[PDB]
RNA sequence: GCUUCGGGGAGGCGGCAAUAUCCUGUGAUCCGGAGAUUUCUGAAUGGGGAAACCCACUUACCAUAAGGUAGGUAUCUUGUACAAGAAGCGAACGAGGGGAAGUGAAACAUCUCAGUACCCUUAGGAAAAGACAUCAAAUGAGAUUCCCCAAGUAGCGGCGAGCGAACGGGGAGAAGCCGAUUAAUGCUAAUGUAGAAGAACAGCGUGGGAAAGCUGACCGUAGUAGGUGAUAGUCCUGUAUUCGAAACAUUAGCGUUAACAUAUUAAGUAGGGCGGGACACGAGAAAUCCUGUCUGAAGAUGGGGGGACCAUCCUCCAAGGCUAAAUACUCCUGACUGACCGAUAGUGAACCAGUACCGUGAGGGAAAGGCGAAAAGAACCCCUGUGAGGGGAG
RNA sequence: CCACUGUCGUUGAAAAGCCAGGGGAUGACUUGUGGAUAGGGGUGAAAGGCUAAUCAAACUCGGUGAUAGCUGGUUCUCCC
RNA sequence: GUGUCGUAAGGCAUGCUGGAGGUAUCACAAGAGCGAAUGCUGACGUGAGUAACGAUAAUGCGAGUGAAAAGCUCGCACGCCGGAAGAUCAAGGGUUCCAGUCCAACGUUAAUCGGGGCUGGGUGAGUCGACCCCUAAGGCGAGGCCGAAAGGCGUAGUCG
RNA sequence: GAAGUGGCAAAUACCAUGCUUCCAGGAAAAGCUUCUAAGGCUAUAAACGAAUCGUACCCUAAACCGA
């Protein structure tokens, strides 16, 4: 049957890309908590 | 400029494809610069190998392989090379 | 090497650099060819161009 | 640092102890003299190079604390000291007599 | 925001108490009004988003007093 | 990786990780100071955008073709369409704006948790506070901050659960002013960032190997360091000790320059009503502080406080602004330490770890060290598929 | 596009399917792409349905080592 | 492992293995003693050489190569799909594409074969698509409005 | 070294964004053609050019979503 994932790479990097992080001040604390920790992987 | 043409060719290609295409249409295979457009190319040329006339250019970029070696995953450069026509 | 480049004037580092860049492209045709044995040219042509372009900014500021 | 490439060593540790070479290579805390500490190496031929293989006995490295510099003269091993010449130059200079030369 | 520009009044927090002393968030509001100041020095009516008591200011120190400060603190 | 200034003196071209071409006393590699170069993304700032991409305009120069080189072009704030700033990121500590609930009360609503978690704003090496409109009531004291007591006292409290002072004493540090500001520059002094020298052991026996055994020496302002083929003051690197700086930060003293600031005694203020908040103090007999709302003085022949309130007495002058130290902390740099761990421990992470892997995402989150002293990592032969694996040899 | 009946399957080929039949099939239809609504909120031709295999209050992190008059467990030896 | 000693926890001695550390005595301090917590991590059992090997479209034989062939290559024949199980894309993926070479692991068996390992090669545009111009829904949004702060909304526009 | 032209049948594709009907009344903006406001253009040709990114391969699938 239909599966949940069903990929778009549009829409992938529209809600969770570098440029709508930056576009919120809580996204700007997203990026910050992934730099903290030390990920390899920002954002998708 | 005339500094800029000398880093446009990268080297030549050598390959059944680049050598069948020599012995027939006499087009030269290059690996150029990831910057080059067909303007370089055609300027970079006929500086460089004086005395021939470029018709046309076709270029394309060809993505490197992913080739692991020991326990890392690692990728070769990304790389563009040009079809280049010489005047017969 | 350095010492025979320091008093060489502006207008006659520019036009050795040139035939260096051009030496450059000669190199890395031939090596790929295979017609290149000593494969240490490459680094001093590269060091030397590394060398001029230094002293070009030097003799253009001050 | 204080044993360099050419020196006549005597060797002060080890299963060659008293035994006289030159030293061929230093490494940062390891010496290479010939004549001693020889291995056998089981080498594997190849083709592509022209080393051809087989059992060779060459000589190892040594740790540098094992061998000690050979006195010329009392033909003994000595320590090494350095003397700062007022004229602008330094010497190693054999710690129990004194001199120049080595 | 809901602020007087004379006095600095801005809302304070505070309890909402009932009989049985339950306690809840509540606020303070200032009695902020919009009123247009006539300015005799300017020969113009200066519309300000005032409390009361900047009314009451304006009525002992003068409109040109006020608007000098005003001027002075930033906002103008 | 380029240049220069210093150090250093024989090897070297980073690691896995070797090989090749080579470099190196015409001083390499390497270490320290300074400089130059510094693609694209990102505050990202020429416009846009699905980050590492797309599209531009403009000035000057060059080229003649379909371009090049060097710039300029975001937004806001402060000054005369022009200059100077800001932006964003990053530990904890500070100040400030908002502010829970689990829980406890053996239920639960007042209360507690707790002004905590969290969210938000913003600074400095600290911040805040700070010189009396303060206490005290003794023979008076004399700013702020922090520590030990006072004291789990006095109080507050469905007077339950709990919360919980102050006066004053002993200390640390002390300072009071009206610019105790900020930023540059130049001298003077001291550090810091590479370094250099640095003593003194032999014989014999065992042993693969000596540092351990036996005998006898030596240095010590250097004897409990790390290594070296087993346990070394005298083998190495070191240690005690004595010292170097061309260059550039840093700290302090003097001088100069330019930015800002420089109150003159304080009215919508003190006080009051209403509703709240803070005080250890839950409206209580509730002083004192704060203020959303409504009001509102006296103004030195005056006013605030001394815990309802009045009188007397004492004390002090709000409505101007500042002020070092003692105090809080650790992303960090150095030196040193540990009756701290030793690979299921200690950091999640000793190892290519915030990785693999899981998740749309926020996020979660592993496993995994050790040949040997030295690769001397087993030439060659044999079985097998020129495989795996083994047996000889070494 | 659905999902009415049955067998099978139930450590499945499959964390909802296959097979044999079944319903709608020009419409209040089905479907691709992009966008909007966010947690006491949303959306719901309404089943407390659905809101990433999670729903009478999502998920992640934090308060947090919540509390647990409850259940389990509680590690050497001998003497009184 | 063995012997021996003590009421016990346990001590001592010693053979072999091991190859670089250990620690009397007396004090002192504890991450101080494990069989259970449907405890936690790793390793390994039993079930058991059992179930199963994933659509019942289907295979047979001859040569080749090979250490080895039911599965690979070639050939003849047979069977299945054929509004697909054939072709072109978009999405998504990212080298899986082609050749040579290898068969440890992976492939639910074998494998000489492979979407597996390794080494090379391969994607050529004025006309196809993107980019580009334009706009929809919907975003962001000089100034503007609103809001303790964070921010919410919104015009011209600017994206989409 | 060959042929390569006649009949018939015939799409859901084209004419057709047409035509006829009905109500539930059917994107926007630009490219393009014309008009002017403040203040070069049209024909003829000749030469030269059209950048950059994608392009392999699967895609009713063993390559995507389902370990």
């Amino acid at each position: 049957m239909k599966r949940t994932f069903q990929p778009s790479v549009i829409k992938r990097k529209r809600t969770h890309g570098f440029r709508a992080r930056m576009a919120t001040k809580k996204g700007r604390q997203v990026l910050a908590r992934r730099r903290a920790k030390g990920r390899h992987r920002l954002t998708v | 400029n005339n500094a800029r043409l000398y880093q446009v060719l990268r080297g030549p290609v050598f390959s059944e494809k680049s050598q069948m295409l020599g012995d027939s249409l006499g087009v030269q295979v290059f690996k150029i610069d990831s910057k080059a457009t067909k303007l370089e190319v055609k300027k970079a040329v006929e500086l460089m190998f004086e005395g021939v006339e470029v018709l046309k250019v076709n270029t394309l970029n060809v993505k490197g392989k992913t080739k692991r070696f020991g326990k890392n995953i690692g990728r070769r450069n990304d790389y563009k090379k040009a079809y280049v026509t010489l005047k017969a | 090497k350095i010492s025979e480049l320091r008093d060489k004037s502006l207008e006659e580092l520019t036009q050795l650099l040139d035939e260096k860049q051009l030496d450059a492209f000669r190199i890395r045709m031939a090596k790929a060819t295979g017609q290149l044995g000593n494969t240490h040219e490459v680094r001093v042509n590269r060091r030397a161009i590394a060398q001029l372009q230094t002293l070009i900014n030097e003799k253009q500021r001050g | 640092s204080k044993l360099r490439k050419g020196d006549t060593v005597i060797v002060i540790a080890g299963k060659d102890k008293g035994k006289q070479g030159t030293v061929q290579a230093v490494k940062n805390d390891r010496i290479k003299v010939e004549g001693i500490n020889i291995v056998t190496k089981h080498q594997k031929p190849n083709q592509a190079t022209g080393v051809e293989g087989g059992i060779l006995k060459q000589e190892a490295f040594l740790h540098i604390s094992n061998v000690a510099i050979l006195n010329a003269q009392t033909q003994k091993a000595d320590r090494i000291t350095y003397q700062f010449g007022e004229d602008g130059k330094k010497q190693r200079v054999y710690r129990s007599n004194g001199e120049v030369v080595a | 925001s809901r602020v007087c520009q004379v006095t600095g009044k801005r809302p304070m927090v505070g309890n909402n108490v009932s009989h049985a002393n339950n306690k809840t968030r509540r606020r303070f509001l200032p009695n902020l009004h919009h009123h247009r100041f006539w300015v005799e020095s300017e020969n113009r009516f200066v519309r300000l988003r005032i409390s009361t008591k900047g009314m009451r200011i304006i009525d002992k120190l003068g409109i040109d007093k006020v608007l000098v400060d005003l001027r002075a603190q930033g906002q103008k």
